[PDB]
């Protein structure tokens, strides 16, 4: 269980804020946790204690005994449950599915196809025109930004993606570890 | 009770969230032979 | 299978030991994830020395070097030629020496200028051409064809001795 | 409600809020059933 | 989604008897043929001589029993009637070009067989 | 260069022939053909391994031979499916007796 | 607490914010529900 | 892919045209408005040859109209993505080629032809055409493209092709 104590370490470092590290910290030690020694120890509010501690709840990082005398030790899926999720989101919002330069019309701000355009493409100027304002078109830009957020997006994803990744061989390292 | 649900064997209060994602397991044949046409 | 990990849509060889690599002109690594998420967005652009892919040149293999693709791509489309066996040559240093040609050919394939080169396999593949390349090609399609065949006559002795001390047993 | 868990809210004015939102919207529909005090725009006029 | 080189048509198209561009040129005229008798009929439309304009100045073949001859050249064949239409309009000359042409026949036959074929089809198909 | 070439590819077919998880019997001839055709190694050269990794491995003044056990013994081993016929047998285990969750593939000459 | 206590600690300075931490954790739809472990498996596999 | 389906359609009749040649009159409003006139769904109808039956034709309530349903047989063209096919061109611009197979258009990018065949706007009539101007694709040329995707708006199609595969060019 010591590996999971130093996966913990990391996680606290890694997620949770200092009201709740503090508290995490406590947590360390899996023997015995009652809820008015924590308190006391904490020095924190016991109504904001009990939110933590619901918090803590939430994630199932705790089990709590009847011994009325309590315990709370360590039930959290979420950090593999979480990469899983990571995983997710890197694979939904940063993949853009086609270059998608529709033409644009700069005066009307309409949106249109390289398809919408090819329409329009006027063989006399041998460029494309706008459909109701013979405005030139332009690139897609603003309209349809879906690789605009995706491209901001697309390079935070990687870079989450590589700090994640390591996180996940550590937390296979240890999963593989225990069977 | 009111806008809220309660349930007891630790008497917990439900989500729709939670309802929610039970409900998205059910098979389309136990669904269907409780009414609930699936289509 | 348990490779440093794919490099643009990094997923695969790390969760998934069931995959093959596929190199390209500049010899470096895609996946068919890769293959995929590169034909999307490209078709035929290197992933990090962006070499000028001619008809998006890629090749599907089982290998964890990309010199070692290389070696063995160029390495079977020379060896389709220079087919002279020890039976062709009158001596046995002309031969040796014949394999040597054959391994300078292909290290200079690897990274030399691939223009004498070319024009060193102008003539040789011209005048034996005409004779010894077909030749050869028929003999080692023979070769082949025999080995097949024994292996299968291998088996099927093998299934006949199973199946005979099994009716041994039986009566 | 999206700004105050876009930050990780207490996770306490969050039940007491999601508790409005279900209301909100249990009154748009439906206001004639018994219980949940009704609600009310101009001089006494229920929602309708 | 709708790509005929993984081969995905509508249900619709199992009945779809198909034809090339000169059996489509045949009846062409008898339209036109059509349009000689049964007067006091106003004009023609548009598209009926703009594609006869395109498929009558380019033939891939050039009478009839050249073709009643090469349906019957396929028809002993074990073939989806799709393969054929594809390469009547294609007039290819070498195998792996053939092959290229079609991202689903390599593995069917061996590659001179249709390249036979596509000998068949230069040696019935009279260049000028 | 190109022996570790030679021996690079060796290596690499009988990692993968290794790979197969069920009990293989073969003769070794083969296991020569199977190498001659689909990893371009013949015959001969692949009888004299033996002779050229103990020539390779006095040239390059390299001292502490007990790291090179393993190269040798497939070298070594080399020689013996390029050399004995008919009366040897190649048998590949994916897996043993005493080995439990643990991947043991081997492969007895 | 603002008023009514306030600790002093060491948490350590090798903390990491990372990118979107907290949106990622406003995302976990699945809460208490069972067998998302079984579901995360699956896509991995 | 020229095809020979069999479809059907209703015609409304106004009362002015019943009594005698009743039913020839239901064929001449036939021709008109379901040739010639090319939809989306199902590709290009181009001509009819045969029609099978006439339903019985039902009165409506009201309105006067009477509904007769028809059964026919006619030719259609539709094109599919990846198809090969042979073109003209009818217009040539630094964009790309611009050709055209029967009624329909086409459009083929720069970037999907050939670098071999380089845009030149030099000459009189725009084109496209090697180094060596070995080939000089412009205007009115007749190639063969393959289509990499299709579409059909209220009665217009359009595809857009690629001269990079292979064995394409001027037929
Ligand atoms: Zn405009
Ligand atoms: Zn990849």
């Amino acid at each position: 269980p010591a590996a999971l104590k130093r996966l913990a370490k990391y996680v606290i470092r890694g997620f949770y804020g200092i009201e709740h590290a503090l508290a995490l910290d406590i947590l360390i030690r899996n023997s015995c946790v009652k809820e008015e020694d924590m308190l006391e120890l904490l020095k924190f509010d016991r109504k904001q204690l009990r939110s933590v501690l619901n918090n803590l709840k939430g994630d199932k990082f705790i089990k709590c005994r009847m011994r009325y005398f309590i315990n709370y030790r360590t039930l959290v899926n979420v950090v593999k449950y979480k990469l899983d999720h990571m995983r997710r989101r890197i694979e939904t919002d940063e993949r853009d599915s086609t270059n998608r330069a529709s033409f644009k019309c700069p005066v009307c701000s309409s949106t249109f196809t390289d398809l919408e355009a090819n329409q329009l493409f006027d063989p006399m100027t041998g460029t494309f025109r706008c459909t109701f304002c013979h405005t030139e078109v332009e690139e897609d830009e603003s309209a349809m930004p879906k690789k605009d957020a995706r491209t901001l997006l697309a390079r935070f994803n990687e870079q989450i993606e590589p700090i994640y990744a390591l996180l996940r061989e550590t937390e296979d390292v240890n999963l593989a570890y225990e069977i | 009770s009111g806008l809220e649900l309660y349930a007891e064997w630790k008497k917990i209060l439900l989500s729709p969230e939670r309802v929610h994602e039970i409900f998205k397991r059910i098979s389309d044949e136990e669904c269907f032979v409780l009414g609930m046409e699936p289509r | 299978m348990d490779d440093q990990g794919c490099p643009r849509c990094k997923t695969t060889k790390y969760r998934n030991p069931s995959l093959k690599l596929m190199v390209n002109v500049c010899g470096h690594t895609l996946c068919e994830s890769c293959v995929d998420l590169l034909f999307v967005r490209g078709a035929g652009n290197c992933p990090e020395c962006g070499t000028p892919l001619r008809k998006s040149n890629f090749r599907v293999q089982l290998f964890e070097d990309p010199t070692v693709d290389k070696e063995v791509e160029i390495r079977k489309k020379v060896l389709k030629i220079y087919n002279k066996r020890e039976e062709d040559f009158p001596s046995l240093r002309e031969y040796n020496d014949f394999l040597e040609e054959v391994e300078e050919i292909v290290f200079n394939l690897t990274n030399n200028v691939d223009l004498d080169n070319t024009k060193k396999k102008m003539e040789i593949y011209q005048k034996e051409n005409k004779d010894v390349i077909q030749k050869n090609k028929l003999k080692l399609t023979r070769e082949q064809e025999e080995l097949e065949e024994a292996l299968e006559v291998e088996r099927q002795e093998n299934e006949q001795r199973r199946l005979f001390i099994q009716k041994e047993e039986q009566l | 409600l999206r700004r105050n868990e876009q930050n990780g809210a207490a996770a306490h004015v969050i039940a007491e809020d999601v508790k409005l939102l279900q209301f909100h919207v249990a009154t748009m529909v439906d206001n004639e059933l018994p219980g949940l005090p009704r609600a009310m725009q101009k001089s006494g006029r229920p929602l309708k | 989604e709708e790509d005929a080189s993984q081969l995905i048509f509508p249900k619709e198209f199992e009945t779809a008897e198909t034809l090339l561009n000169s059996e489509v040129h045949m009846l062409l005229e008898h339209r036109k043929q059509q349009n000689e008798s049964a007067e006091d009929e106003q004009e023609l439309s548009e598209v009926f001589m703009k594609t006869l304009n395109y498929t009558a100045r380019f033939s891939r073949f050039k009478n009839r029993e050249t073709i009643a001859s090469v349906r019957s050249l396929l028809l002993q064949k074990k073939l989806h009637k799709f393969e054929l239409a594809c390469l009547a309009n294609l007039c290819p000359e070498t195998a792996e070009e053939s092959k290229a042409l079609i991202p689903s026949l390599e593995g069917r036959f061996e590659d001179e067989e249709l390249q036979q074929i596509l000998d068949d089809i230069q040696t019935k198909r009279s260049f000028q | 260069e190109h022996f570790l070439g030679f021996l690079r590819r060796l290596l690499e077919y009988v990692k993968w022939r290794l790979r197969v998880q069920h009990v293989v019997q073969e003769s070794p001839p083969a296991f020569l053909s199977g190498l001659a055709q689909r990893v371009c190694i013949q015959r001969k050269p692949l009888r004299f391994c033996a002779e050229r990794l103990r020539s390779l491995l006095h040239t390059l003044e390299i001292t502490d031979l007990a790291d090179f056990s393993p190269l040798t013994l497939l070298a070594n081993f080399a020689t013996l499916v390029s050399t004995y016929a008919k009366g040897f047998t190649i048998i590949i285990e994916p897996f043993d007796d005493r080995t439990p969750t643990i991947a043991n593939p081997i492969l007895h000459f | 607490p603002d008023k009514k206590k306030i600790l002093f600690f060491n948490d350590k300075s090798c903390q990491f914010s990372v990118d979107e931490e907290f949106q990622k954790l406003w995302r976990s739809v699945t809460v208490d529900s069972m067998d998302e472990e079984k579901i995360e498996e699956y896509l991995k596999r | 892919m020229f095809y020979h389906i069999s479809l059907e359609h209703e015609i409304l009749l106004h009362p002015r045209y019943f009594g005698p040649n009743l039913l020839n009159t239901v064929k001449q409003k036939l021709f008109t408005e379901v040739e010639g006139t090319c939809t989306g769904k199902y590709g290009f109808v181009i001509a009819v040859t045969t029609i099978d039956n006439i339903g019985a034709g039902v009165i409506q309530p009201g309105r006067g109209f009477v509904l007769y349903p028809v059964k026919y047989k006619a030719i259609v063209f539709r094109p599919f993505k990846g198809e090969v096919v042979d073109a003209v061109v009818t217009q040539v611009n630094k964009v790309g080629l611009f050709t055209e197979i029967g009624p329909m258009s086409c459009f083929i990018s720069r970037h999907s032809i050939p670098s071999e065949m380089e845009f030149d706007p030099n000459s009189n009539p725009p084109c496209y055409k090697t180094m060596d101007e070995d080939i000089v694709i412009q205007q009115d040329d007749e190639i063969r493209l393959k289509i990499v995707g299709t579409r059909v708006d209220k009665n217009d199609i359009f595809a857009i092709g690629s001269l990079m595969d292979d064995y394409l060019g001027l037929v």
